[PDB]
């Protein structure tokens, strides 16, 4: 369970109910005017917790932009050997929606001992209440982008500071995979040979 | 949107009591929205009474009758109880359960309690 | 209370009139007007609130208007089932707190 907050996002892996339609619900709590965030719209129970953490929140604004940034945001998730470890970056898009031809290099952020195997998963939303017009409840617009990922060969071209720009597939076209036997981005004019193929039996 | 909980009940109270008005909610939580108390007697009209104020933050309370009624919340539980003391000759009637909006401005009562009459 | 409307008021079925309430600088002049509707031992309903917005599920026959001290409650298309109490109320900075008429009771002739 990771939850973003105003502002110590507290990882949590542990053992909870989630309900049929979750994510965090917010209001406004009328007490020192601040905008809480009720958790337990997401989640009945909490309890049996596994694990714990706090950091700096992953999700950051910045803003005052009128758009021209959009903030574009991405997050890895990856789970391997007891080690479930997230992937950030941050990036300007002046682009409607989809993505531009560039490069995001992305760092682990924490290394986590989590030894669970996640199969199935559903994102997190923040929603509001409103009052009389003609409950409020779907704050804004909200849209995302997600990709599964697959184990294949990358060539990676660390740069002077070691900030990978270039990086290769091997097996995304017969073109592709000869590069990976040059280990170079400049292909020189001549043949190469890349591996070989095999007819399979019926 | 919202229905609510009912105010009271029937409370029937001799002379020499006092009563707690404890209204509830539903569809939302008590501390995301203001609540308010008007003094309706039959064949009269309405008197404003108890109230949070959206300015200042604090829960009002009708200066002419300031004093003589108290309020207090739990937020959980939704339970907002209106204490009426020192019954007197006029103070029997129905005093409703009302509600703003703490955003922003708003005057008006909103969806309210059925009503409840009182006993002196 | 300490605003201004009548005891009751009669008119015709179908026809066009109107309700409205005095008040002063004080109370309406500063201040936004709601209007409230109540049938006899019943929940008195919010009517109209800044007079020129309706709440979910009032017929849009009704409007209103706010001249100086003065607060119109639009009332049109009379109905059979229109007969009731009318009350106005706006914040007051006075006693700093919410205050009503007396209420004027329509009568649908």
């Amino acid at each position: 369970l990771i939850v973003n907050n105003a502002t110590n996002v507290v990882i949590k892996v542990c053992e909870f109910q989630f309900c049929n339609d979750p994510f965090l619900g917010v209001y406004y709590h009328k007490n020192n005017k601040s905008w809480m965030e009720s958790e337990f719209r997401v989640y009945s129970s909490a309890n049996n917790c596994t694990f714990e953490y706090v950091s700096q929140p992953f999700l950051m604004d910045l803003e005052g932009k009128q758009g021209n940034f959009k903030n574009l945001r991405e997050f890895v998730f990856k789970n391997i050997d007891g080690y479930f470890k997230i992937y950030s970056k941050h990036t300007p898009i002046n682009l409607v929606r989809d993505l531009p031809q560039g490069f995001s290099a992305l760092e682990p952020l924490v290394d986590l001992p989590i030894g669970i195997n996640i199969t199935r998963f559903q994102t997190l939303l923040a929603l509001h209440r409103s009052y009389l017009t003609p409950s409020g409840w779907t704050a804004g617009a909200a849209a995302y982008y997600v990709g599964y990922l697959q184990p294949r060969t990358f060539l990676l071209k660390y740069n002077e500071n070691g900030t990978i720009t270039d990086a290769v597939d091997c097996a995304l076209d017969p073109l592709s995979e000869t590069k990976c036997t040059l280990k170079s981005f400049t292909v020189e004019k001549g043949i190469y040979q890349t591996s070989n193929f095999r007819v399979q039996p019926t | 949107e919202v229905q609510l909980l009912e105010q009271s009940g029937a409370e029937v109270k001799k002379p020499g009591a006092s009563v707690r008005v404890s209204c509830k909610v539903s569809g939302y939580t008590l501390p995301e929205v203001a609540m308010h108390w008007v003094r309706q007697a039959p064949g009269k009209g309405l008197e404003w009474m108890g109230g949070f104020d959206p300015e200042d933050g604090e829960t009002m309370y009708a200066q002419k009758f300031q004093g003589r009624v108290t309020m207090t919340e739990d937020t959980s539980t939704d339970t907002a109880y209106m204490e009426l003391s020192s019954l007197r000759s006029e103070d029997t009637a129905v005093y409703y359960c009302a509600t703003t909006t703490p955003f922003s401005s708003s005057y008006w009562f909103d969806p309210w309690g059925q009503g409840t009459l009182v006993t002196v | 209370s300490v605003l201004t409307q009548a005891p009751s008021v009669s008119a015709a079925p179908g026809q066009k009139v109107t309700i409205s309430c005095s008040g002063s600088s004080s109370n309406i002049g500063n201040n936004y007007v709601s209007w409230y509707q109540q049938l006899p031992g019943t929940a008195p309903k919010l009517l109209i609130y800044d007079n020129n917005k309706r709440p979910s599920g009032i017929p849009d026959r009704f409007s209103g208007s706010k001249s100086g001290t003065s607060a119109t409650l639009g009332i049109t298309g009379l109905q059979t089932g229109d007969e009731a109490d009318y009350y106005c109320g706006t914040w007051d900075s006075s006693l700093s707190a919410v205050v009503f008429g007396g209420g004027t009771k329509l009568t649908v002739l």
